[PDB]
């Protein structure tokens, strides 16, 4: 019924669902948020920053009390023969 | 895409072509036997390799030959 | 033969499926399919299920162009209709395939160029050779 | 091909030997004709019938003549149940076994024994009758059906009156069937069963036809029976409440429900099938037109709804025969899970050995049936959809979100198979690395089935309450405070449900979606689908269609059944293992004279069963013991079975995992070798189709994997129980 | 099949004679078969010039270590 | 052979006694002149009297207590493979020799297949005695026991 | 009558065969059991 | 091992992992290590101490020289 | 010590997982 060559879009299904939303906006709130959160806007910059932020994982294994890392004593088996 | 072959070995019986579904295949003039025709492939880009056409062949070993090459969507069958 | 072309022609009536086009249509390529019906008839069509098939030129959009011919041969059975489909791409365009020569590929035509036939029969065919080529040339 | 003269026509290849018996019952392909068909499949079933009837015979026969029945009648509590004789030839004579009662025979799990009790046989002279008339009745079914197909065959028209068969079916069959039970049972099995419970001997029982006629001896007992006239023409009944009764629970002498109980069950079965008999239009006026109340149910949703259903279901088999198998199936397995939890026979619950055997019996035909529904639902999609002439609406729109529902269903089996699975896999992590605490466990974060476990509270508060007529409990896994024990065995008690029996039932959750995953997918998608739009041309039963699209292997729906019976195979085979573990552990042992009650494997189900290594060793490995050590001894035969399974299963793999072309080579160099020795067979051989190689591959696989637990468990109970 | 029936004396248990008849051959002096290394007269064993054989057939003959197993049907 | 025959046998004697002493517990609970009981004595008697044989035609029985065939040739054990291997074979020739008969008489006209599938001729004329003498295949074999169809 | 012989000559003739053999063997067994050996 | 290649289990490597509860590094301390280790199986410790390996010095210029092999390789 | 190093051996996953899927989508 409604196929058109002139525009292939709404032939097919092209179209943005109406979950779409071109409305206006949010609270000024942003002009706060857009002045910080600038740096990880980058790309790449922020892929770096987040595979160096791997140096957290070292630092929190490297020092860390409470991980079984101790026996924590006891007298070992010999033991099937010695 | 797919590869796809024909011999003079052919007797023209059309019944590859009429197996395709997708349109690979035709019939062509030919002085090489009674039927005086022949398979044709000159729409390999739609052939998706099946082989429908050589369960349809009569001929002492195949007149057609499909030969499973580089894939694409049209020979992958994708419908998305 | 001069391909006819399709304009503008109404679709069968059939309330919608999750078999339909998807994307692809919009990025690579679609296929349309049309036929005439003496008859408001109903048919299976692929990817789901009855349709009533309408009278006049009816016009119908698919995918992988597989689906219009399994279509078009059924169309040509049961009832005696012809068809013909086509690509579209997503930018216009015009290519037109099947029946082509305007004539089924079953029956023999008079112009048609063969395309990959080899005169030297199977069994001839040689060895490699790390030369380009596989043999079956 | 005997059914097909082109089929017949001659043989050139082996091929033609093996299609002759795969397409033997496949009627509709041998005719277009429905009503050839029709009256073939009719016929069909007097066959059976006569089968079945003559298995009757059998069974009758052999409890007569070489069982111990008698025996065990006197002695139910230990004797075990013996029938059957093995000749001594080449060393047999070890499978006779001590059985009680003086007598050598394999001990039996069919459950006649407890059956002829309940109906109150007491004599081989009994069992013999029984024997006769049943092979009289074989005669009788044999002889029916080649008198309905070649002297007297019924019209389509005949069949196609389905309101009249559904009025007789459920009321001349049921309605009627359950009533003359029900009378037998106030005659002769009450009385006479009760004069068992007195342990007054059976040649000092008097006849069953002695009660029926002079009231006097039922009277006695029973004495409701007293009055000639009967309070049954005054309309007040309650007078009668003696021979029955609501009691329910379970008789704490015989450990089976009150027969008191099961004949004012048939008794009102009997006309809530004789009211809903008087349902359906026939001739005389009053009645309904199914077509006409198929038609009325329409929707916003389903638009037209039904209409055209009778239709179809009045010119396709296949589209009758998926119902009810789907029901029938399913039938089996709720029969399965009330005989276990509501014991109905005499001294069934205490014989451990039947009660596994009975259980397990039932899953495996009550999951076969249901995956023959997939198959035959498909068949309807392939052959005898048509919507040019019998649209339906409803299987409409179906077919129009056929992608949604199994990509659904495909989701719901992933969160499934890592919610159920997945929890052990963590539980065999945790456990492995020391950790019990971080487990799924009820002594470490425990996941209570809360829901299960309130639903049975409200059964056990039920009586007096909500069901002041029943005095006692529906049954005893309901109790909450009471336990039966007949002999020194327990009959049935309380069971519990914790965080090990939230795990398996999610188990069961994910195996049964997954199958139905399988055979729905190869249902909707039988006809066309987007990798292949004319599949339904290919057929039901083919291959493939090329390695084109990058592989079409399995994309008929008889590939998808193919594929579907593994899993219900894998389904079952786990329901069958939550079954014997969880009544040997907390439900079947002994008790003592203090009351205490040791159980078989004792209570290590709770906190052994929520890890993988602690099914494949404290269930798999320790109770095989039994079956792995039984050479030598009486149950000989279920070793080698055990070990004969596992050879007809690996055995499979060999047919799965590989194709026919390397085959069909192979046997070129085998038929070079004979035509160099002039013996080469004029029939060609051939290797087996595609599909037959996976039909062959299946087969073998269901049966050496059931056979091998089969002789599991059977070796385990008899050992123990 | 016979153990199931408890018959394990109707068995087919064949005595691996070519293969201990190599033993023998090698040195070691179980089962009666008087072959090279392990003979009455022959020009095998003594061409050992002791060397390697009394360090070997003492290795040979040792109950102990995997140096030519015991075998059987 | 460390095999020491069993006669002279601890192992294969003592396992004779085993045996029937575990037939003889079952009977103690069924009482003579009943059915089981007979069955258990018939078993008992097999079981003394094949214990018996074996120790009669010879049978070396390893440590284990259980008779170890030999097979090397030797002619004090030919009955244990040799004489019962000459009797195979002698059969296994008579129904390879009978069956190639029967597919060669039919090939020449006729629908071959039908007589496969179905046999209404039965050893043909008269086919299967013509086994009896299969060895003389040898003197088939110097003529055309073979086709010279595909290499020789 | 012709058409029982035919009928009785199908695969059934491997039942009757295999049938008949067994009886043989098994009478074989019969009146000499427990053999390990040919001695004579 | 050296001292009493009898009675000592060759060591493998450490173990290491936060997953480990401390029933097992308790259980995997073995051979007279200070922590949680592998027995090895390769039969590496048997090898290189027959060819003449007695100190952890010369394992490591071994490891040096076969890291050294492993580059101009 | 040997608590620094099986981690980057899992850092070390974490890059190459990331390079490789670069690299195989250009
Ligand atoms: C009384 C003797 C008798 C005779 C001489 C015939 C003769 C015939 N019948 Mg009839 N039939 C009979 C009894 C008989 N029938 C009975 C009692 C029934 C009711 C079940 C039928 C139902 C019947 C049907 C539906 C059809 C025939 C047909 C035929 C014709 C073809 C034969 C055939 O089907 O192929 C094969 C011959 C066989 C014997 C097949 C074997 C089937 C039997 C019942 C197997 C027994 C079950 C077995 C024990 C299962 C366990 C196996 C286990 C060991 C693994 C032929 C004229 C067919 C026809 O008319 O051609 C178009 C046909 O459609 N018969
Ligand atoms: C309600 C009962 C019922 C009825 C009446 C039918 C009827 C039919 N079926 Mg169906 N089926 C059923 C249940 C039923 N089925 C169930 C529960 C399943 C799921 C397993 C199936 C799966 C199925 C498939 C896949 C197919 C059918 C097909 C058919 C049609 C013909 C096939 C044929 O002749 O059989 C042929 C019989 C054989 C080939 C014998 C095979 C050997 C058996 C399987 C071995 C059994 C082992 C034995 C029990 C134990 C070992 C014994 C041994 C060691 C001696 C016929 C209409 C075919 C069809 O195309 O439909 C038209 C088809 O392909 N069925
Ligand atoms: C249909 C189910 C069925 C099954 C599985 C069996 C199975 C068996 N029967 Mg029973 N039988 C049956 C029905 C059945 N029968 C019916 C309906 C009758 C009444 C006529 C009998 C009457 C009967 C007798 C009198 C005997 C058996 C015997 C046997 C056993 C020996 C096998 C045999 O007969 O030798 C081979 C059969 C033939 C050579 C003829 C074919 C075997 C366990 C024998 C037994 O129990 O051993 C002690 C025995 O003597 N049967
Ligand atoms: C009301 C009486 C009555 C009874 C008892 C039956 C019983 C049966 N029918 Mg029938 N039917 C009836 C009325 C009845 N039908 C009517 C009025 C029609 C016409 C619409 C039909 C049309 C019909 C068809 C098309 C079929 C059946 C079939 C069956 C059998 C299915 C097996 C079963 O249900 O389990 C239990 C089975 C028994 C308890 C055996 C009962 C022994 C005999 C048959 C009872 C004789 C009655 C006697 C005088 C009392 C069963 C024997 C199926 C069958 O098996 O084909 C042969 C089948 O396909 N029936
Ligand atoms: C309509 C009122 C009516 C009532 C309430 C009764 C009630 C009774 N009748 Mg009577 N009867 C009646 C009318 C009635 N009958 C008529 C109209 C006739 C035919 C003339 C009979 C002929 C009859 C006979 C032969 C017998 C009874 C008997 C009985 C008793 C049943 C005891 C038994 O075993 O059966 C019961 C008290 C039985 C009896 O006498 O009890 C011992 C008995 O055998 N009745
Ligand atoms: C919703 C759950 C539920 C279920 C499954 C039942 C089921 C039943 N009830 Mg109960 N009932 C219920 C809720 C329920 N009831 C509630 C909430 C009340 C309070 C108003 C009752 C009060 C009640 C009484 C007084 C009786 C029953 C009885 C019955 C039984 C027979 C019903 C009947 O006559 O014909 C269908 C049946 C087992 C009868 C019975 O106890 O059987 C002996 C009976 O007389 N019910
Ligand atoms: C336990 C499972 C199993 C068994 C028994 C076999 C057996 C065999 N394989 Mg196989 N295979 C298997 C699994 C198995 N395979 C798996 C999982 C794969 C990977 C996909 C393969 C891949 C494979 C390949 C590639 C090949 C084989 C071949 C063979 C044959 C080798 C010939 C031989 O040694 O003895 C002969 C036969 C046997 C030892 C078993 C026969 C079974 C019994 C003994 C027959 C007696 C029947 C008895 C009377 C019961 C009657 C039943 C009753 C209902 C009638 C043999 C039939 C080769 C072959 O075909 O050589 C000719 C070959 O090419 N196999
Ligand atoms: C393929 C390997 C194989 C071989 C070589 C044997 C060999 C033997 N078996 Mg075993 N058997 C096998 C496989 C094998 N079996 C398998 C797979 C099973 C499981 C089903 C069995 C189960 C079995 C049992 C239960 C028994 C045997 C017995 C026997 C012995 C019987 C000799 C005999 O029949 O008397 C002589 C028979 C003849 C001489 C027949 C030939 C004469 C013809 C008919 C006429 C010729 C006229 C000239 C013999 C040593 C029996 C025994 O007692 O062991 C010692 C016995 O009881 N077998
Ligand atoms: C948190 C605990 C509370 C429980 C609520 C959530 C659990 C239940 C799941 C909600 C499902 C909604 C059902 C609406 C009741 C319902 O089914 O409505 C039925 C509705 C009615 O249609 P009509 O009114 O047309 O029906 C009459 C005619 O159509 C037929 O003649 O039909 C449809 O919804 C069509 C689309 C199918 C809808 C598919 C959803 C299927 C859900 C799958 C889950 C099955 C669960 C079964 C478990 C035993
Ligand atoms: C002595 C002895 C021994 C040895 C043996 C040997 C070592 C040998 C050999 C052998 C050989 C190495 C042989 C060979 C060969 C060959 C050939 C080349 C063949 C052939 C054949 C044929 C040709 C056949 C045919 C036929 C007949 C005649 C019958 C039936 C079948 C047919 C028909 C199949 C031992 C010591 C072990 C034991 C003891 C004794
Ligand atoms: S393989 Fe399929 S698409 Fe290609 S020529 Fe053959 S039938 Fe046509
Ligand atoms: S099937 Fe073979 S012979 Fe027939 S038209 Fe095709 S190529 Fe020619
Ligand atoms: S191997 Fe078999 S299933 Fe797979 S593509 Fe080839 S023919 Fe089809």
């Amino acid at each position: 019924y409604f196929d058109l060559e002139d525009i292939g879009n709404t032939t097919g299904q092209w179209d943005l669902y109406g979950s779409d939303a071109p409305s206006p906006y949010s609270p000024l709130q942003s002009k706060f948020f857009e002045t910080f959160a600038a740096p990880f806007t980058k790309r790449g910059l922020l892929l770096k920053f987040l595979i160096l932020g791997g140096g957290s994982t070292l630092a929190y294994f490297s020092t860390t009390a409470s991980g079984d890392i101790l026996p924590i004593v006891k007298g070992p088996q010999l033991p099937p023969k010695l | 895409s797919h590869s796809v072959k024909i011999y003079d070995t052919c007797i023209g019986c059309t019944q590859c072509v009429r197996a395709c579904p997708t349109d690979v295949l035709e019939m062509i003039p030919w002085g090489g036997c009674k039927a005086k025709q022949i398979a044709s492939a000159p729409r390999t880009e739609d052939c998706v390799g099946c082989k429908r056409c050589e369960s349809a062949c009569p001929t002492d070993f195949l007149s057609v030959r499909v030969y499973l090459w580089h894939e694409t969507t049209r020979s992958m069958g994708l419908a998305y | 033969t001069p391909p006819e072309l399709d304009p503008n022609t109404p679709s069968p009536i059939f309330g919608g499926s999750t078999g339909g086009l998807l994307r692809k249509a919009q990025v690579e390529e679609f296929y349309v399919i049309t036929w005439e019906s003496p008859k408001e008839q109903i048919f299976e069509m692929p990817t789901g299920g009855a349709a009533i098939m309408r009278e006049g030129p009816n016009l119908l959009k698919l995918a992988r162009k597989e689906q219009c011919l399994a279509l078009g041969t059924r169309l040509r059975s049961k009832y005696k209709i012809k068809y013909q489909f086509y690509r579209v791409f997503p930018s216009g365009e015009v290519q037109y395939l099947h029946p082509k020569d305007g004539v089924y590929p079953e029956k023999v035509n008079p112009g048609r160029q063969g395309v990959g036939v080899n005169f030297r029969s199977i069994g001839k065919n040689v060895s490699p050779i790390e030369v380009k080529f596989t043999g079956k040339q | 091909g005997h059914f097909s003269r082109t089929i017949a026509k001659g043989p050139d290849t082996t091929t033609w030997i093996w299609n002759l018996h795969a397409d033997a019952h496949d009627f509709d392909s041998h005719t277009s004709d429905l009503e050839e068909i029709s009256r073939k499949v009719f016929s069909a079933h007097f066959g059976q019938l006569s089968i079945i009837f003559l298995w009757l015979s059998g069974m009758y026969f052999h409890g007569a003549r070489f069982s111990n029945y008698e025996a065990w009648l006197n002695d139910p509590t230990h004797i075990r149940p013996s029938a059957q004789v093995v000749w001594p030839i080449v060393g047999q004579e070890i499978l006779n076994g001590d059985v009680g009662g003086g007598f050598r025979g394999i001990q039996i799990t069919s459950g006649f024994f407890q059956i002829w009790r309940a109906s109150g046989i007491t004599s081989e002279l009994q069992l013999y009758c029984t024997a006769i008339g049943a092979l009289v009745f074989a005669g009788l079914m044999l002889f029916a059906g080649w008198f309905h197909y070649h002297k007297a065959a019924p019209k389509l028209a005949w069949f196609q009156d389905v309101e009249s068969m559904l009025n007789h079916h459920l009321a001349g069959l049921l309605g009627l069937g359950s009533l003359s039970w029900a009378r037998h049972q106030v005659h002769v099995s009450l009385p006479i069963n009760q004069f068992l419970n007195a342990g007054v001997d059976p040649k000092e029982i008097p006849l069953p036809h002695e009660f029926i006629l002079n009231r006097d001896l039922l009277a006695q007992l029973y004495p409701s029976f007293a009055e000639g006239a009967t309070p049954f023409f005054t309309l007040n009944w309650s007078k009668y409440a003696d021979f029955l009764t609501f009691r329910g629970g379970l008789d704490p002498l015989t450990g089976g429900l009150w027969l008191t109980d099961i004949a004012h069950h048939h008794l009102a079965i009997a006309i809530l099938f004789l009211i809903a008999g008087h349902m359906y239009r026939t001739n005389w006026g009053i009645g309904h037109g199914i077509k006409d109340i198929l038609e009325a149910h329409k929707g916003p949703f389903t638009g037209q709804g039904h209409k055209g259903l009778y239709e179809i279901l009045t010119t396709s088999w296949h589209a009758q025969l998926s119902i009810n198998l789907a029901m029938l199936g399913s039938l089996t397995i709720v029969v399965a899970q009330h005989m276990y939890s509501m014991p109905p026979y005499p001294y069934l619950a205490t014989d451990y050995a039947t009660q596994l055997s009975l259980f397990t019996h039932h899953m495996w035909i009550g999951g076969f049936l249901i995956v023959g529904a997939a198959a035959h639902a498909a068949i309807f999609m392939v052959r005898d959809y048509d919507p040019t002439t019998r649209y339906n609406d409803l299987l409409d729109r179906v077919l129009r979100h056929r992608d949604a529902i199994i990509s659904h269903l495909n989701w719901v089996c992933i969160f499934l198979g890592f919610h159920s699975f997945g929890l052990y896999i963590h539980n065999d992590t945790m456990s492995a690395l020391g950790r019990p605490q971080d487990m799924f466990s009820d002594t470490a974060i425990q996941l209570q089935p809360v829901f299960a476990q309130w639903i049975q509270n409200t059964h056990a508060l039920a009586p007096g309450t909500t069901a002041p007529g029943a005095t006692a409990s529906t049954s005893l896994t309901w109790g909450g405070g009471d336990l039966v024990a007949v002999g020194n065995k327990v009959a049935l008690l309380p069971i519990p449900l914790g965080t090990a029996d939230f795990l398996v039932h999610h188990i069961h959750a994910f195996t049964i979606h997954v199958t139905v995953l399988i055979l729905l997918k190869g249902v909707l998608f039988a006809r066309s689908s987007r990798l292949i739009p004319d599949k339904a041309n290919l057929g039901f039963r083919f291959p493939c269609d090329g390695p084109g699209r990058g592989g079409t292997c399995q994309v008929s729906a008889w590939d998808h059944v193919f594929l579907g019976l593994f899993w219900m195979y894998n389904s079952i085979s786990v329901v069958i293992f939550h079954f014997s573990w969880k009544m040997q552990s907390d439900v079947w042992g002994s008790i003592n004279d203090q009351g205490v009650v040791t159980h078989i494997t004792g209570g290590n189900f709770a906190q052994s069963s929520i890890t993988i290594n602690g099914w494949l060793r404290d269930f798999l490995w320790a109770q095989a013991s039994q079956v792995i050590q039984s050479y030598g001894s009486s149950l000989s035969a279920y070793g080698l079975f055990f070990l004969g399974a596992h050879f007809v299963w690996a055995f499979s793999l060999m047919f799965l995992f590989s194709g026919r072309g390397y085959w069909q080579e192979l046997i070129e160099s085998i038929v070079w070798a004979h035509n160099k020795l002039k013996v080469a067979p004029a029939t060609q051989p051939r290797a087996l189709s595609i599909v037959q190689g996976r039909a062959v591959g299946v087969t073998h696989y269901l049966l050496g994997g059931i056979a091998t637990t089969w002789a599991f468990f059977l070796a385990r109970i008899i050992a123990v129980g | 099949v016979m153990l199931a029936f408890g018959t394990p004396e109707k068995q087919i248990l064949i005595e691996p004679i070519f293969a201990q008849w190599i033993q023998s051959a090698h040195g070691k002096t179980s089962y009666g078969f008087d072959v090279l290394l392990s003979s009455t007269n022959s020009p095998a064993l003594n061409a050992g010039r002791s060397i390697w054989l009394p360090g070997w057939l003492n290795a040979i003959n040792e109950n102990s270590n995997s140096l030519f197993l015991t075998i059987g049907p | 052979s460390g095999l020491t025959p069993c006669k002279e046998s601890k192992q294969f004697a003592k396992r004779e006694k085993q045996s029937i002493k575990k037939l003889e517990s079952s009977l103690k609970i069924y009482a003579a002149d009943s059915a089981p009981a007979l069955a258990i004595n018939a078993t008992i008697e097999k079981t003394k009297r094949r214990f018996d044989n074996y120790a009669k035609q010879g049978l070396l029985c390893g440590a284990d207590g259980l008779p170890h065939l030999i097979v090397s040739g030797d002619q004090r054990h030919w009955g244990e493979f040799i004489t019962p291997g000459i009797l195979f074979l002698y059969i296994a020739g008579w129904i390879g020799w009978v069956g190639r008969s029967y597919l060669i008489a039919i090939r020449d006209e006729k629908k071959p297949t039908q007589k496969e599938i179905i046999i209404d001729v039965p050893l043909a004329s008269r086919l299967v005695f013509r086994g009896f003498s299969w060895p003389i295949a040898a003197y088939r074999e110097l003529l055309n026991g073979e086709l010279v169809a595909k290499d020789v | 009558r012709d058409l029982k012989t035919y009928l009785s000559v199908a695969p059934v003739a491997s039942t009757l065969w295999f049938a008949a053999l067994a009886g043989l063997l098994i009478e074989i067994n019969r009146l000499f059991p427990d053999a390990l050996t040919f001695p004579f | 091992w050296v001292q009493d290649p009898f009675h000592v289990r060759p060591i493998a490597h450490a173990i290491w992992d936060p997953h480990f509860g401390q029933p097992a590094v308790e259980a995997f301390t073995r051979g007279g290590a200070l922590g949680p280790v592998n027995n090895a199986y390769s039969g590496v410790y048997q090898w290189w101490y027959t060819i003449g390996l007695r100190t952890n010095e010369d394992l490591y210029t071994g490891a040096i020289f076969l890291l050294f092999l492993s580059f101009i390789s | 010590p040997s608590l620094f190093v099986p981690l980057v051996g899992l850092l070390f996953p974490a890059v190459a997982m990331a390079s490789l899927f670069l690299h195989v989508e250009k």
